[PDB]
């Protein structure tokens, strides 16, 4: 959520949905029914160990 | 989607805010290829395979 004073607080993070296991480009989906009803902003937290 | 205006982006793009470790814009490969083929089962009604 984005407070009216610029104090972003991070809610829970969700996995991506996918339809096929491949290497080429594709579309990862995040349904807006997973987010809490107060999700104004979002960001990708990506990392490969 | 456009980023919220007031932030601290960095040296390239608003896709890493602070010190993006080892994530280069030119990092994408160029031979993206599925590691295993499909290996169709015999009997598919529309296939010219032997």
């Amino acid at each position: 959520v984005h407070r009216p004073d610029g104090t972003y607080q991070a809610l829970s993070e969700v996995q991506p949905i996918d339809i096929f296991q491949q290497k080429a480009w594709r579309n990862l989906r995040f349904p807006l029914a997973w987010a809490p009803p107060e999700a104004n902003v979002a960001r990708i937290v990506a990392d490969d160990p | 989607l456009q980023p919220v205006p007031g932030q601290r982006f960095g040296e390239y793009g608003p896709l890493g805010g602070e010190d993006p470790v080892g994530f280069t814009p030119n990092g994408v490969s160029d031979t993206l290829e599925p590691a295993e083929p499909v290996a169709a089962n015999p009997g598919t009604p529309n296939s010219d395979g032997p």
